[PDB]
RNA sequence: GAGCUGUAAGUAAGCUUUGAUCCAGAGAUUUCCGAAUGGGGAAACCCAGCAUGAGUUAUGUCAUGUUAUCGAUAUGUGAAUACAUAGCAUAUCAGAAGGCACACCCGGAGAACUGAAACAUCUUAGUACCCGGAGGAAGAGAAAGAAAAUUCGAUUCCCUUAGUAGCGGCGAGCGAAACGGGAAGAGCCCAAACCAACAAGCUUGCUUGUUGGGGUUGUAGGACACUCUAUACGGAGUUACAAAGGACGACAUUAGACGAAUCAUCUGGAAAGAUGAAUCAAAGAAGGUAAUAAUCCUGUAGUCGAAAAUGUUGUCUCUCUUGAGUGGAUCCUGAGUACGACGGAGCACGUGAAAUUCCGUCGGAAUCUGGGAGGACCAUCUCCUAAGGCUAAAUACUCUCUAGUGACCGAUAGUGAACCAGUACCGUGAGGGAAAGGUGAAAAGCACCCCGGAAGGGGAGUGAAAUAGAACCUGAAACCGUGUGCU
RNA sequence: UGAGUAGCGAAAGACGGGUGAGAAUCCCGUCCACCGAUUGACUAAGGUUUCCAGAGGAAGGCUCGUCCGCUCUGGGUUAGUCGGGUCCUAAGCUGAGGCCGACAGGCGUAGGCGAUGGAUAACAGGUUGAUAUUCCUGUACCACCUAUAAUCGUUUUAAUCG
RNA sequence: UAGAUAGAAAAUAGGUGCCCGUACCGCAAACCGACACAGGUAGUCAAGAUGAGAAUUCUAAGGUGAGCGAGCGAACUCUCGU
């Protein structure tokens, strides 16, 4: 239950694949840092993605 | 039923066929009817039951509605029974004569 | 209520010698407790109750035929009076 | 008692009947269980009559709301 | 419309033409547990607070209402810590919860046995299972489409294309689409430019935020400028396109009513059979009735009927609302987006020459002289106009209701269950899971007598039959006896 | 079929008198024997009416049966003080907010829940076919309420609650 | 003690005190073992003679004669004595 609270961007599934072809599940998570970042107009503390963070899209409190 | 309790029905059917009597009592919910004099019946009575003599006992047995006819008043001949409003009351109807049957 | 507390009286053998000793059996709703039927005994009986014991008799088991079943579960109160008396009959 | 009857008796009379009317339920349960109660057939007619009682003055209520 | 108090007999007490029982519409009542919600708890119990009321000399006791959590909206207080933010308290809310239809839909997560005559890629299969969210359908949907004609014009679904083109340890196997024929059809609303108002930064520059207007695209469209047209005239609508209502009518559903026509004889316990003579049919569907009945009964065809409730629909009402041109100067037309690399996935297509489309990470455009696609890629040409939404029908399914149908079953069959069956029984539990229909037309269910403690039986009687006497139609075989002709 | 075969589950009975359609098997009596740190007396689990009276003998009872834990019918369980609750807490369980986690959910703070332990006021005798620290009798104890109160206090208090 | 507030009460008299369990079996024919099954089942009490003793033998209080019997007294098998 850890998602960008501004992109909502999640861990995905998909396949670890061998050389030889053989396929275990495996999971792809987002780039997620705690950041203090204003919500409601009160400082608070929510996992960001670093791709949101870029370009000072998410102001940082 | 067409047949009501004391009218009087000749038996269309049976061993008691070609008798006409009143109907004592009837059963709506079996579709028979008790006439007299008709499907009597000889039942063993025990002493030993409440009443205090014990014998045989015959009573009349009730019959299947189908098989009694209701009598024309005119003709006194089995007539089917046809229901007309007359000022907003059904009556039952001869359809023989067309006379009300009561 | 009072009327509602009382189901019905209980007469027995032992029903019976507690009369003597002026204790009057009852048979009395589930629910209720005994300072419930003391006062509905008083009001319709217009007497003074010494006191009220309970018991509860659990469901008992009758069979009819193939069908199995209990019988409801009854509460008695044995009430003794201090004051007057009670006829059911 | 007919409902049509009950309908005529005010608030508090029905209250009053309805009093009335479970004591006479009580004492009937109270002969049938000494087997002094021949008439069974009472006690039914004084159940529904208790009910009706009951019938008419809730439609009241319902009606004053 | 005369009986009735279920099965379920019987007895008792009653009820009913002053209209029972019964049937339909509406309403009242509706214990306790259970999301279960005052608290607790080993479900159907126990223990409370508060308010109000009953009772008591008073305490004890009782009754009614109310008291979970989370969310939302308010209101009042308010820490470390100045300001105020936790936080705390209070009020309101048909707010949520939980259940199910073992079906259908969308999504998350996702096997294995199996096949490949082994097996790892592959297959089983994105199947089963699990979880979440539904809706009556869902999902999809008004082209950054399909193509290459004299092009078409949202989506979905069916036929076909075609077992084709392809994919593939090029193995096993997997497997399109476009066109064409059909079902059904419906289009829309925003963001932005720009204008007005309000608020903040107070250049009090005009820049932001909010509200209203405006505007919506590829034939580029719109703003902007200009010229006509119109204040609901018209037009449209609660199925999208904005959103509640009212009145009246019609139809339908939820009880019902009427509804044609046969008698006689023979056999028989009984006639519907046979025989003879009739009759009706908008009715010769069917069931029942003492054997096989168009005319005996219940019906059937046809016709009629609704106090009340519900649904559907029509017409008014109501609500909402301008519609079109011309111009090429300027402005606008969805950015961490498209796209690329890398790792995956999805595309019929296994990374391949891999277009098209999604995800994680990282980097990262252009702006109508723009951008995307036409299966690497480039040029040309052609077709579209992404990065915002909404949208009926045609389609799927059936727990259920109503009316029907079957070269479907007929009691070891058909449901596990024709019967008091998800029971008896079995198991700590999850769970597994039976057996068992037929007297007779009618109960007329054997008065009475005899033997016997009873059971059981012999008579007598009932009945067409008791060799129909109670799991009582028929009554096979195995198997067990009794007697006997031959041995 | 095996077959009237195996078996009929540790044991001491005998006789007399009853009852009855029927008695090795039921009742009663005498004698004999067996257990006696127990085959006795309680009692927690668990079971759940098997308890008592009257009646019965189809089935059940490894035989019989007039008998029964069986069948039928009607009865029987009484608490301020006993055990539990309206008291407490352990392990454990649950858990507002909270923390974590594809989902489902996992963990956890405050706070609850939870005896096998802590706290906690009644004893003797009598009584039924079947209940007894529960009924009754006698003699008690505890909590609370109302009234009358020896005495004490009477708003920084000094009686009292805490 | 922080706080709270005129009243508190040795006594005396009168009164009030709820729910659940309570039957019965419970080293067993009633519980767990499909059985009226030589098995299993926490705890409490537990007399005399003998003795160190809750051992041993025989008894008490109390309970029990065990839910197939009658014969005969072969093989053989089991249990036991010499
Ligand atoms: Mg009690
Ligand atoms: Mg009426
Ligand atoms: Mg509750
Ligand atoms: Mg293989
Ligand atoms: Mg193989
Ligand atoms: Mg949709
Ligand atoms: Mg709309
Ligand atoms: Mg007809
Ligand atoms: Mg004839
Ligand atoms: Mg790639
Ligand atoms: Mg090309
Ligand atoms: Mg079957
Ligand atoms: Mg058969
Ligand atoms: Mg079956
Ligand atoms: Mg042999
Ligand atoms: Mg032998
Ligand atoms: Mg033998
Ligand atoms: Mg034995
Ligand atoms: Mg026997
Ligand atoms: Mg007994
Ligand atoms: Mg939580
Ligand atoms: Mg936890
Ligand atoms: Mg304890
Ligand atoms: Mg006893
Ligand atoms: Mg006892
Ligand atoms: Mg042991
Ligand atoms: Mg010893």
């Amino acid at each position: 239950g850890k998602q960008c609270f501004v992109t909502g961007r999640k861990a995905s599934t998909g396949n670890r694949r061998s050389h030889a072809l053989n396929s275990t599940k495996r999971r792809w998570n987002a780039n997620l840092q705690k950041v203090r970042i204003l919500v409601d107009g009160k400082p608070k503390k929510v996992w960001v993605s670093a791709r949101a963070l870029k370009s000072g899209k998410v102001t940082r409190v | 039923m067409h047949i009501k309790k004391g009218d009087n029905v000749k038996v269309i059917a049976g061993k008691d066929k070609g008798k006409e009597g009143k109907v004592i009592a009837t059963l709506p919910k079996k579709d028979r009817v008790v006439v007299e004099g008709v499907n009597i019946m000889k039942k063993h009575q025990k002493p030993t039951q409440l009443n205090p003599e014990g014998g045989i006992l015959e009573t009349e047995a009730a019959i299947h509605v189908s098989n009694v006819q209701l009598l024309d008043p005119k003709t006194n001949e089995p007539t089917r029974v046809g229901y007309k409003f007359v000022d907003g009351k059904k009556v039952r109807i001869a359809k023989k004569s067309g006379e009300e049957i009561k | 209520e009072a009327r509602d507390i009382l189901k019905r009286p209980v007469i027995t053998e032992k029903s019976s010698e507690a009369m003597a000793e002026d204790k009057y059996t009852f048979d009395v709703d589930t629910r209720v407790n005994k300072t419930q039927v003391k006062m509905a005994v008083e009001e319709i009986f217009n007497v003074k109750v010494a006191s009220v014991n309970i018991m509860n008799y659990k469901p008992k088991k009758k069979r009819m035929g193939r069908y199995q079943g209990y019988t409801n579960k009854r509460r008695k109160a044995i009430v003794t009076l201090k004051e007057g008396s009670i006829d059911l009959f | 008692m007919k409902a049509k009857e009950i309908r005529d008796l005010t608030t508090s009379e029905i209250e009053e009947q309805i009093k009335s009317s479970k004591e006479e339920l009580f004492n009937l349960r109270f002969q049938l269980a000494t087997g002094q109660l021949e008439e069974t057939a009472r006690i039914r007619t004084v159940r529904k009559t208790i009910a009706r009682l009951k019938t008419v003055a809730r439609e009241r209520e319902i009606e004053q709301s």
